[PDB]
């Protein structure tokens, strides 16, 4: 099987 | 908005992926020597340093990537899948202290994190918490030097 | 002469954050 | 926390020259550092204490585009190297650094801090030099303690061979001495 990103983390809180 | 940070999973559990110098970074425990999921089929791990539980990708879609700390600081911060910032005292090559333990499953899933410097700098990722009756008081961690030598 | 302007911005009150989906 | 900063563009070329004439701003104020332009050239601004400080060498004594029309500066002073208007409105402050340490982290107009090592009351050493095309543009910006508090702000590069090796910044204790002045 594959490893699958399910979600995201921005280190500096940037919006958009 | 791009992040340096993935969350990601396999059918067994959840777990955290960073990217340091064009690398997508986890630890093998996680990983193992699966191939990362991308929207034209599976890409293979540029690197498996299993002694080092380490495996790395190239870096996916939607990331950028985290610079290695060169201040030398021991004052380090563990970002957890949750967003969550903990204070860590960098006790040696690899360890270091939470400034205040918290119950492991406040950890659960960050493996594969990053542990950054005072300047959100990439410090090491954090491979395992060390643990004496659920409370996590410590963390093992992979400097960004091993990576650095992975490569 | 013409005045100084604020063309853009730096945040450094911002805090690790999951960035949202759909 | 660690510290982290990004940076977001709120205006162009064509809308930066308008405004600069006009001397009317009515775009909204985020942040402690504003990225900040004169039709001959580009710097920075930090918000410390309720005033905007920046780097005389790029302000001059022109006063800054504002919803209400150009500001005056509250503060000049050319042998400082520095100018100080109101902090916009919307605009956060930084606040002066109250344990004088010696490891200070430059905020660059690229929203990066880098490490520097501070070797006098104005001066300090980067520990990964960097060539001084990747400071253009940063002077006015702040060097934060570990805390993330005011230490100084970012006046000029120290390099050779086009290698910035050190940077030369003005320390908050200036700024003080500049209001009083
Ligand atoms: C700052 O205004 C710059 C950035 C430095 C790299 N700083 C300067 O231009 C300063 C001005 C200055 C004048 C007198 C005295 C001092 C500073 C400081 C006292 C001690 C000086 C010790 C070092 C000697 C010195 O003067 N060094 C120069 C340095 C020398 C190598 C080349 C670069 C200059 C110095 O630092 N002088 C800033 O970032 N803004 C200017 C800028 O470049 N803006 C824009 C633009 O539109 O032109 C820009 C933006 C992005 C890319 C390119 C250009
Ligand atoms: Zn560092
Ligand atoms: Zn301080």
């Amino acid at each position: 099987g594959s490893v699958v990103i399910v979600g995201r983390i921005v280190l500096s809180g940037k919006p958009a | 908005v791009e992040g340096e940070v993935q969350i990601v999973s396999t059918a067994t559990q959840t777990f955290l992926a960073t990217c340091i110098n064009g690398v997508c970074w986890t630890v093998y425990h996680g990983a193992g020597t699966r191939t990362i999921a991308s929207p034209k089929g599976p890409v293979i791990q540029m690197y498996t340093n299993v002694d080092q539980d380490l495996v790395g990708w190239p870096a996916p879609q939607g990331s950028r990537s985290l610079t290695p700390c060169t201040c030398g600081s021991s004052d380090l911060y563990l970002v957890t899948r949750h967003a969550d910032v903990i204070p860590v005292r960098r006790r040696g090559d690899s360890r270091g202290s939470l400034l205040s333990p918290r119950p492991i499953s406040y950890l659960k899933g960050s493996s594969g994190g990053p542990l950054l410097c005072p300047a959100g700098h990439a410090v090491g990722l954090f491979r395992a918490a060390v643990c004496t009756r659920g409370v996590a008081k410590a963390v093992d961690f992979i400097p960004v030097e091993n990576l650095e030598t992975t490569m």
